[PDB]
DNA sequence: GCTTGACAAAAGTGTTAAATTGTGCTATACT
């Protein structure tokens, strides 16, 4: 839009933080040491944060722009632009 | 300030500042100095509320203090403050954050649940808006141009 | 960290030339029979982006896969014909 | 002079050097030879000084031996370090990217006190980097220098600071050790609220002893009178909770705390420097901690003499941390020693613990020893350390001053930001030790300095300066090297004081320096020592400025800095008007080839020079040829000798990059005209004769190194190849079989050097791309094209190629199969925009170069090469540049006396044998005795001809120039002459950058700066201020959105310019979107609200 | 003072509970990237090791809770969990900072925003820009006050998309791809074209540091031989420009508004007097004084 | 003289076995060549020398229609192993033309382009003397050439 | 601190101002600096000699001629418009700010005079010893 | 201008062996 009026701050509640989150990252894992692919449930996990490649799920069963906005029933990755990997947040649920 | 009053401090500060620069051979028209000095006198300390909505010892803008203080049917004193402390008092919270003491600013802003109207020009720079000065002012940017019917005729 | 290029960043000159290439093809295809152009588009998935098998294109025009394979060879030698191909050469890469 | 092949350069010096300049690379070689303790250092310390020399390596090995656990049941002992012959030669290491190193060996003895058995084992510590003849190291193939650091010597230093409130006097003493906690008066370990009396009882001394020892000290009694601590053990408890808060103590822990902190040798490190400092001034002894407090009380009282209760008398006075007596200077050997000590202590930890869990009697010196931390200390010291730097070489002089540099920064010293200007100021004790005139102009001023010419480093780390002792108004030949402490002891006579016959004081009174240092005038009666010569205070580069004494220290500093900034020219002409140092600075640099034995030349080739000694031995020297230097200058060498030539030991066989016939040539001698010329040379700009282009007088070469490797990828192996997926056969036209550019080829910006390819997939080609493939039948290739091309804005000829292949045995890090390096070189003609300068700090860009036809030209028709503006000269106090401009003309045209009948009055003081020099003879005016104003005028008239007997310059150093443009003369006489001007390493080709579109940053989409990245310019905070003051909103918005951060807008704007459409409206800067995300991650809820509808989503 | 905080929570709807975290957000991966450099060796943000300590300790805490554990052990975990989330948000703000190899403290989330290298000053109030260049400057004595010497190589790259269009308009090149190669290889046809696009198309010249707005001024570009920049001798005063080897940046205004602002507001000849004292700046100096004197 | 070709060397920055001067310091020397040619069109000269000695411009064998006017000039000094085989191309023109790179010309990797100075004249000056009232002007010009 | 101060309107119309000294006590002699104080301003009220004739009307630019004219009439002070006394609701007003040092005329309504003031003050700071 | 059958490559699909990965455990005494 490029024209907004106000810009506001406040304390983020745990619920606000949970609503932002596209998933809870449960593992302190970055990427596999062999395949160098993002490890599931870790930081960088494609299930939560997003696809590494445009309209390409982790396993690849749905590789095409034909169906955007569907989730792969196998790897649970959403088919959309890898740009979301820049926009999407996770959360940690503390014990 | 307390002795001779708000308008006299200005005269003093301009003279003093203008003396240092005169010593070194520099020519600055007093108005430039006045623009800066004007920003140190813009607030007043709130001694009593009394029904406000304001808090004692707080520094509030003179205009904002006068209008809401009316409240149809709350006393303060002129306040001198340095340029650094003054700029931190600015209503723009992301303007203050970018200036200095970023963590202090963000924490107080999130507690006060502060809303920034994005009026100032530094705010508009950060977000990529058109600064509200020069050619960015409404009266200029909304100019509408058409050739005179007399001109279109000549083609 | 700030010396790292972004390798997936869009390059403006290519996206524009790709837009221009997408224009020249639309034109060159117009020099082909309605069915000739229609078969090439479906075969390579120009419009949809999803390529199609010879049997699938035969299903839309009501022919055998072999017929489509034939029509494919002809329009390709027509496309390879220099008057059509001369303009697309500089798009090699 | 005194150098066998020295060229003939006449000197105006009226004095005689009593002492040759010492070898000025010595500071590096001595420090290292001490560390390794080779016999060369053995003889040195045996023939004088102490009788038990301990090498640095052995010295740190004594500290380790033995290793004993708490049980003392086993002891691991070290001894006898040994080095093998160097692995590979320096030349081999620089080529193969290895480090020049000798393997080190040690004898490790492990003893079991229970079984009384001994196990002796030879141990390999690691490859220990060695030092080249030139004082450098080769670390992973790159030549590096270890700069010596300035530090505060261990000792007790007192400071008197007036009270910020009461204004009353206070001290305020400090004790700084080698290692361990430091104390201040007892404020300890940064714990305030500590009376100095409470600890004096903590040792067990009863109060009467305080009343006995304190004595005349009133506050000594009042502090114990005010202190409420009763008993020696109770005071240890008030010390225990302040030092170790949180831990309930024990009588075993309360007592050992103080004993272990300082007295114990392990925790508190006595320094040989600290041990020597205070031992004379007054591990740590209880005797020493009492004398501390005693010295203090007898300071604040005002007495100048303290006789210890049982000790010897010394002055009681404040100490100065900036006085060089208290300031070292840890040299390279020591900087290595300390890093070794750290490596061993980290190993001792694994040696101690290893003993416990290792099955006993199965432990050997090896099983307990793991050398990982020892070599890591060395490797991690040379890399990543600020004292270990890539040698600075664009010219021999730059390299020679890099060594000899001393800086106060680095680990073990103050940070650049914190230290105040008191350390940056020159101290009176810097005289003859650290050159005051040479430091950086940046905010390193005074923190970095160069060691003086005759300065010499002490085995303890204090700089010494040579002096000649005077006795009874007679200066002896005795030359004694004194430190700063012993210099404050005596009266240093001025270097030039009139000499009498066989020598003695002539002038009634003597110039002298006191211990202030405060200058004074006393007769010849009271002197002790005299200066060895002028320019003791000066450094090498400073000593190279002709007429230094005429230039303000400001422009002199700039002048020194810029000499080390010059670049070697192809021709390398030596300075027409020089100083002393040019000869000896070039040979000691090492970039010139010197013969080490008298003999004769057997062969002279461009490749090498062999000499047949009178000794019957045969020495040969391989010549560096077009070797690329660290920063890209050219190291090329040329032989100055012929086959038959006789030669003597120490002579100069071949010239280096910046040398001619043995002396440093950093520039060319040019014909200068000081008139302002048609607004072209203005505001420091310079104009040049196109001759300097045509004749390649300012030309210099340059060489760039390009590198690419072929590694193993998860998807395959990278392959260097000539096959590139999409190219015309034209681009490949210069590639050989393997796909690397052919030697002698010409390469433009974007040309291919090494073709390379890497696997790719799965590709998923675009439909529009797959259709063209079918039409033109080019199979989409299996692999992406990642290939080495020449950077934007560069060009030259391909010089050489270096290939390292895994197929060939070679060697390489895991994963790298093939490595190819390509060396490109180019001749750079002097170009408009290049930066030139003289030795006086006068600098400027070339603003124009004119056809030799139209230039100011002398009556001969001789065009001037440079026109320098008159206005920059007078106000800058550099007028020395005008002198050498006159002398330059003298030295070029020759001259005569002045006789007969007699010698004129001015020559009487006096030029000796200087009465006549032919045309083109070279001159030398040592800095602080040079030519003198009177002697210039007398020479200024002399001598014709051009060829015809007419004279081209008057006694004012002026001439009538004819404008080569209109042909008419210039109305007034103009100063002409010859000036020595250097070409400097700021060049237009390197500094010209331009960008339209290019790479963008990963996290922020901004363009990434620097020429390597093809980067854009930074529009900064201050630039936006200027933009706002103008009131240009659309310009400002543009720069900050569609010209940097706007990912859709920047590609649209491009689309618009190429279609000639209107430029579209800007979008949101990506960086701002990032900011919101970073604030969210702090649990700050940041919503962008419209007028409404409330929250907007960035997406 | 204590009222200022307590009062702030009343008027706003903020629950003060927010100051204690049940859940910690995790920043998107591309803002804390992990990527392999040229050669395959990997580099990543410090944030990931910081997030790793937190999640490691939270998971250990779950484990100890389920087994049952003496408070000494469990409380120790919670204390560790607390410190790790501190280091993540603000590192070193309490106690010694979490360090990596070489003992250099890891960069926290707060380290992103703060300082001269933080987002605001580094990436927000300023930034690097397209369509810009720089070189060393040389005297312009023959220039008109509104003009500047522009190195033709520099001009070519700056205007590249403009000429690419022009030489496609004229038939020099048949398609945009050919136009791009024609400019890169610098085939001689482009020069005549460059003069066309550059005509009456202004450019901004800046020299750092920029003290007053006069530190940026628009000029009329003139194609010049050589790699240096020709600067009119009367603007040195405003730029404080020494020819000792100073460099200056060139910026190309694009949009119609930007070009208008250049010609009208920032043009060299319209800014003469200093906007402080009103005294003249472009007035002659140095050589020009003594020449007229 | 425009370009030069030396058998052994493919470029300017190497040495030659036994020769005392590197190829670049030899190109500098060849700069001082003062030649003259009837032209037109390019013509190659030739130089070959073996065994010890000193090479000079006299050792250059010019083709028919060209001449070398300072054979006394030193080129390179050779030793027992030194051999120098180099051909030189003389073109015709005026002024100073910087070396034309063989990427711009049609030359192959072997050719070494060199800066060319075509300037017969060496140093030139003048002066005038009037012809008192009725004064006229008579100028003398001093012209020197390279031979 | 000053970046948000821009000229928002032509006139706030206030009669308030500040008194400039404009020399004194002679001859029996311009103030050393009337160039940075009195010049470029705009008169708040009419400048009147005894008894007197109103030599310059309120709102005058006060150029060089105006100071000479005034000085003749023997006026040893003048009340001047300043941004200190300006009553504008937002920003300041052109009349109160006075002449633009750059243009030499009344400031334009877009001008951001805070930034210009900030820079005019800080730039010479390098010369302040 | 189009279709049929024989046919081989290509592409999936299920079935199995090999490898990779995760977890438990080690009892002189050692705090
Ligand atoms: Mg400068
Ligand atoms: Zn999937
Ligand atoms: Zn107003």
């Amino acid at each position: 839009v490029n024209f907004f009026d106000e810009l506001r701050i406040g304390l983020a509640t745990a619920d606000d933080i949970r609503n932002w989150s596209y998933g809870e990252v449960k593992k302190p894992e970055t990427i596999n040491y062999r395949t160098l692919k993002p490890e599931k449930d870790g930081l960088f996990c494609e299930k939560i944060f997003g696809p590494t490649r445009d309209w390409e799920c982790y396993c690849g069963k749905y590789k095409r722009v034909r169906f955007k906005g569907i989730i792969c029933e196998r790897c649970g990755v959403e088919v959309t632009r890898a740009k979301v990997r820049r926009e999407r947040m996770g959360h940690i649920e503390l014990a | 300030l307390r002795v001779q009053g708000p308008r006299e401090v200005q005269i003093h500060l301009v003279k003093e500042v203008q003396e240092v620069y005169r010593a070194q051979g520099v020519s600055i028209h007093d108005k430039h100095i006045e623009v800066i000095v004007r920003q140190m006198l813009r607030r007043v300390t709130i001694i009593d509320s009394g029904s406000t909505e304001f808090l004692p010892g707080s520094l509030t803008e003179r205009a904002e203090f006068e209008a809401e203080n009316r409240r149809v049917v709350a006393a303060g004193r002129p306040v001198l403050m340095g340029i650094t402390k003054a700029s931190l008092a600015t209503d723009s919270w992301l303007s203050a954050a970018s200036f200095q003491e970023t963590t202090r600013v963000l924490t107080d802003a999130a507690i006060n649940c502060r809303s920034d109207k994005l009026n100032g020009l530094k705010e508009n720079v950060i977000i990529g808006k058109l600064i509200p000065a020069g050619t960015g002012i409404s009266r200029y940017r909304n100019i509408q141009v058409q050739p005179t019917e007399e001109a279109r005729a000549a083609a | 960290g700030d010396f790292i290029e972004d390798s997936e960043a869009v390059v403006a000159v290519d996206a524009v030339s790709f837009t221009l290439l997408q224009d020249q093809l639309q034109s060159v295809l117009e020099t082909l029979s309605e069915r000739e152009a229609g078969v090439v588009r479906l075969r390579f998935g120009l419009t949809d982006g999803q390529p199609r098998t010879l049997d699938e294109i035969g299903q839309v025009y009501g022919v055998t896969r072999e017929r489509i394979r034939q029509i494919e060879s002809k329009t390709m030698s027509k496309l390879r014909h220099p008057s059509r191909s001369q303009v697309l050469r500089d798009y090699l890469d | 002079n005194s150098v066998p092949g020295a060229p003939n350069r006449v000197s105006f010096a009226k004095l005689r050097e009593p002492l040759e300049v010492p070898g000025l690379l010595d500071v590096q070689t001595d420090s290292f030879e001490w560390l390794v303790g080779s016999d060369r250092w053995r003889q040195a310390a045996i023939d004088r000084g102490e009788e038990n020399p301990v090498g640095g390596l052995e010295e740190v090995l004594a500290e380790l031996s033995p290793i004993e656990d708490f049980s003392g049941s086993m002891s691991l002992s070290f001894s006898d370090p040994r080095f093998d012959e160097v692995k590979a030669s320096v030349d081999e290491c620089k080529d193969k990217d290895m480090t020049y190193a000798a393997p080190l060996f040690v004898t490790a003895e492990f003893i079991n006190n229970n079984t009384g058995e001994i196990k002796s084992q030879t141990v390999f510590m690691g490859d220990f980097p060695m030092m080249t003849e030139k004082g450098t190291f080769i670390i992973n193939g790159t030549e590096r220098v270890v700069v010596s650091q300035l530090v505060r010597s261990p000792g007790v230093y007192f400071d008197e600071t007036i009270d910020k409130s009461t204004e009353k006097t206070l001290h305020s003493v400090k004790v700084i050790p080698g290692r361990g906690a430091w104390l201040e008066f007892v404020r300890i370990d940064r714990k305030r609220r500590q009376p100095v009396t409470v600890l004096l009882k903590a040792l067990g001394w009863t109060n009467e002893q305080i009343v006995e020892r304190f004595g005349f000290s009133e506050i000594m009694m009042g502090t114990l009178e005010k202190d409420t601590t009763s008993g020696t053990d109770e005071a240890l408890l008030d010390i225990y909770r302040k030092l170790r808060p949180g831990e309930p103590p024990t009588k075993e822990s309360a007592q050992t705390l103080l004993e272990n902190l300082f007295f114990k040798e392990k925790r508190y490190d006595l320094a040989r420097v600290g041990r020597y400092k205070v031992n004379k001034k007054l591990t740590l002894t209880e005797e020493d901690v009492v004398a501390t407090i005693e010295y203090l009380v007898r300071l604040h009282e005002g007495q100048t003499s303290m006789t210890v209760p049982g000790g010897v008398e010394v002055p009681v006075e404040v100490d100065d941390i900036d006085h060089f007596g208290n300031r070292r200077l840890r040299t390279v050997g020591e900087l290595i020693q300390n890093q070794i000590r750290v490596g061993l202590s980290r190993m001792e930890r694994v040696v101690r613990e290893r003993m416990t869990t290792q099955d006993v009697e199965a432990i050997t010196p090896q099983t307990l020893i793991n050398i990982r931390p020892v070599v890591a200390a060395i490797k991690e010291f040379f890399g990543t350390s600020q004292l270990s730097q890539f040698m600075d070489q664009n010219n021999p002089l730059s390299g020679l001053t890099h060594k000899r540099r001393l800086s106060a920064l680095g680990p073990g010293g103050l940070s650049r930001e914190r230290a105040g200007l008191e350390v940056r100021d020159v101290h009176p004790s810097h005289y003859g030790r650290m050159c005051p005139i040479e430091t950086p102009e940046g905010p390193n001023i005074g923190l970095i300095g160069s060691l003086s010419v005759y300065a010499r480093v002490n085995p303890f780390g204090f700089i010494e300066t040579p002096y000649r002792k005077v006795e009874n108004g007679v200066v002896t030949d005795q030359i004694d090297y004194l430190t700063a402490d012993e210099e404050d002891r005596h009266v240093v006579a001025q270097a030039n004081s009139p000499t009498d016959e066989n020598g003695r004081f002539t002038e009634d009174r003597v110039m002298v320096r006191k211990k202030g240092g405060e200058v004074e005038f006393v007769s010849a009666d009271q002197v002790d020592y005299m200066d060895v010569s002028p320019r003791q205070m000066v450094s090498v580069a400073t000593a190279m400025i002709p007429f230094l004494e005429h230039d303000d220290a400001n422009r002199a500093l700039m002048g020194a800095n810029m000499q080390r900034q010059a670049v070697p020219l192809v021709r390398s002409e030596a300075p027409l008007v020089g100083t002393g140092m040019e000869l000896r600075a070039a040979i000691d640099a090492g970039d010139v080839v010197v013969a080490d034995k008298t003999g004769v030349i057997e062969e002279v080739s461009a490749d090498y020079i062999t000499v047949m000694a009178d000794d019957g031995t045969r020495q040969s020297y391989r010549l560096r040829k077009f070797a690329r230097s660290n920063h890209g200058t050219c190291a090329n060498q040329r032989p100055i000798v012929d086959a038959g030539q006789r030669v003597e030991a120490g002579q100069v066989i071949a010239d280096g990059p910046c040398t001619q016939n043995g002396e440093m040539a950093l520039g060319k001698n040019l014909l200068v005209a000081i008139m302002p010329w048609e607004g072209h040379n203005y505001e420091d700009a310079i104009i040049l004769s196109n001759r300097l282009v045509e004749e390649d007088v300012l030309t210099s070469i340059h060489i760039e190194e390009h590198e690419i490797d072929a590694r193993d990828t998860k998807l395959g192996a990278e392959e260097i190849t000539r096959d590139i997926p999409n190219v015309s056969d034209e681009v490949l036209a210069d590639l050989d079989e393997r796909g690397i550019v052919r030697i002698g080829a010409e390469v433009r910006d974007g040309d291919i050097l090494v073709g390379k390819v890497t696997p790719k997939g799965e590709t998923e080609l675009t439909p529009e791309e797959r259709l063209l493939r079918a039409i033109f039948g080019e199979k989409a290739r299996e692999v992406r094209d990642t290939s080495l091309k020449v950077p934007h804005g560069e060009s030259g000829k391909v010089i050489g190629i270096r290939v390292f292949s895994r197929e060939d045995d070679d060697e390489l890090p895991a994963g790298v199969n093939e490595l190819v390096r390509v060396y490109v070189a180019q001749k750079r003609k002097i170009s408009d925009g290049d930066k030139l300068a003289g030795r006086h700090g006068n600098k400027g860009v070339i603003g124009k170069i004119l056809p030799v036809e139209d230039m100011p030209f002398l009556p001969d028709g001789t065009p001037v090469d440079i026109i320098l503006n008159t206005h920059g000269v007078p106000r800058r106090m550099n007028i020395g540049q005008i002198l050498e401009t006159h002398l330059g003309w003298v030295a070029k045209a020759g001259w005569n006396i002045d006789v007969a009948a007699g010698v004129p009055d001015w020559a009487s003081k006096l030029p000796e044998e200087l009465y006549s020099a032919p045309a083109d003879s070279t001159v030398a005016t040592p800095v602080f005795d040079g030519a003198q104003e009177g002697e210039l005028a007398g020479l200024l008239g002399s001598t014709l001809p051009n060829r015809d007997g007419e004279v081209m310059v008057d006694a004012d150093g002026k001439s009538t120039l004819f404008d080569g443009r209109s042909g008419e003369p210039f109305p007034y006489p103009v100063t002409v002459g010859y000036m020595y001007i250097l070409k400097l390493h700021h060049l237009v080709d390197d500094k010209i950058h331009a960008r339209s579109t290019g790479p963008y940053s990963m996290i922020t989409q901004q363009p990434l700066g620097g020429k390597a990245q093809f980067g854009g310019q930074r529009f900064g905070e201050m630039e936006c201020w200027a933009m706002q003051a103008y009131g240009a909103a659309y310009t400002l918005q543009e720069l900050l959105t569609i010209k940097s951060d706007d990912t859709v807008g920047r590609v649209k704007v491009y689309e618009a310019i190429v279609k000639g459409e209107n430029i579209p409206e800007p979008g949101i800067p990506e960086s701002f979107k990032v900011l919101l995300k970073e604030l969210q991650s702090l649990c700050l809820n940041v919503e962008v609200l419209s007028s409404d509808g409330a929250a907007i989503e960035m997406r | 003072k204590r009222l200022k905080v307590v009062a702030a929570f009343q008027q706003s709807g903020n629950s003060p509970m927010g100051m204690v975290l049940d859940a910690v957000p995790v920043i998107p991966p591309e803002l804390r990237p992990m990527v392999q450099l040229d050669g395959g060796r990997f580099a990543t943000s410090d944030l990931n090791d910081l997030y790793r300590r937190v999640i490691n300790r939270n998971n250990r805490l779950k484990r100890l809770i389920d087994l049952g554990a003496p408070e000494i052990i469990v409380n120790n975990e919670k204390r560790m969990l607390q410190e790790s989330v501190d280091a993540l948000f603000d590192n070193g703000r309490r106690g010694r900072p979490v360090t990596g190899p070489g003992n250099r403290p890891l960069k926290s989330l707060s380290d992103l925003l703060k300082g001269k290298q933080g987002r605001f000053r580094q990436n927000l109030l300023g930034k690097r820009v397209d369509y810009s260049g720089r070189s060393v400057i040389v005297v312009g004595p023959q220039l008109k006050l509104h003009q500047c010497g522009l190195p033709k190589l520099m001009a070519l790259e700056l205007f590249k998309p403009f000429v690419m269009k022009r030489l496609v308009d004229l038939n020099h090149a048949q398609n945009i791809k050919s136009a791009k190669r024609m400019v890169e290889r610098q085939r001689p046809q482009v020069w005549d074209v460059l003069e066309e696009v550059i005509a009456e198309h202004p450019v901004l010249l800046n020299r750092a540091p920029t003290l007053h707005r006069l530190g940026i001024q628009a000029f009329e570009p003139q194609l010049v031989e050589g790699k240096a920049i020709q600067l009119h001798p009367l603007v040195c005063e405003a730029f404080n420009a020494d020819f000792d080897g100073d460099q200056m940046a060139v910026h190309l205004p694009l949009s119609a508004e930007a070009q208008a602002e250049a010609r009208i507001l920032m043009l060299s000849s319209n800014n003469i007097l200093s906007p402080a004292s009103g005294k003249p700046l472009a007035m002659p100096r140095l050589d020009m004084v003594t020449g007229l004197y | 003289v425009t370009s030069i070709r030396i058998d052994g060397v493919l470029h300017e920055f190497t040495t030659v076995p036994g020769v005392k001067e590197d190829v670049t310091d030899i190109i500098l020397n060849l700069k001082g060549l003062v030649v003259s040619s009837d032209d037109d069109e390019p013509v190659t000269m030739y130089l070959r020398k073996q065994g010890p000695g000193v090479v000079t411009a006299g050792d250059i064998v010019p083709p028919a229609g060209v001449t070398v006017h300072n054979p006394d000039m030193h080129i390179a000094t050779l030793n027992d192993k030194g051999k120098l085989e180099v051909e030189l191309v003389v073109e015709r023109g005026r002024g100073y033309v910087p070396a034309v790179q063989n990427k711009a010309s049609g030359a192959e990797i072997g050719r070494i382009p060199v800066d060319s100075i075509y300037s017969p004249v060496l140093k030139v000056t003048y002066k005038v003397e009037a012809t008192q009232r009725t004064d006229f002007d008579k100028l003398i010009i001093d012209v020197e050439t390279k031979n | 601190v000053s970046q948000d101060v821009i000229v928002r309107e032509h006139d706030c119309e206030t009669e308030r101002g500040i008194n400039v000294t404009l020399a004194e006590r002679g001859p029996d002699i311009r103030d050393a600096h009337v160039e940075t104080s009195a010049f470029a301003r705009t008169l708040a009220t009419d400048a009147v000699d005894a008894n007197g004739n109103v030599i310059i009307e309120r709102g005058h630019d006060l150029g060089d001629p105006a100071i000479d004219a005034l000085l003749a009439a023997g006026i040893t002070t003048v009340k001047v418009r300043s941004v200190l006394t300006c009553t504008s609701a937002t920003g300041v007003c052109a009349m109160c700010y006075g002449r633009s040092m750059a243009t030499g005329k009344l400031v334009d309504i877009g001008e951001a005079v805070g930034i210009v003031a900030a820079q005019s003050i800080g730039e010479p700071g390098t010369q302040l010893t």
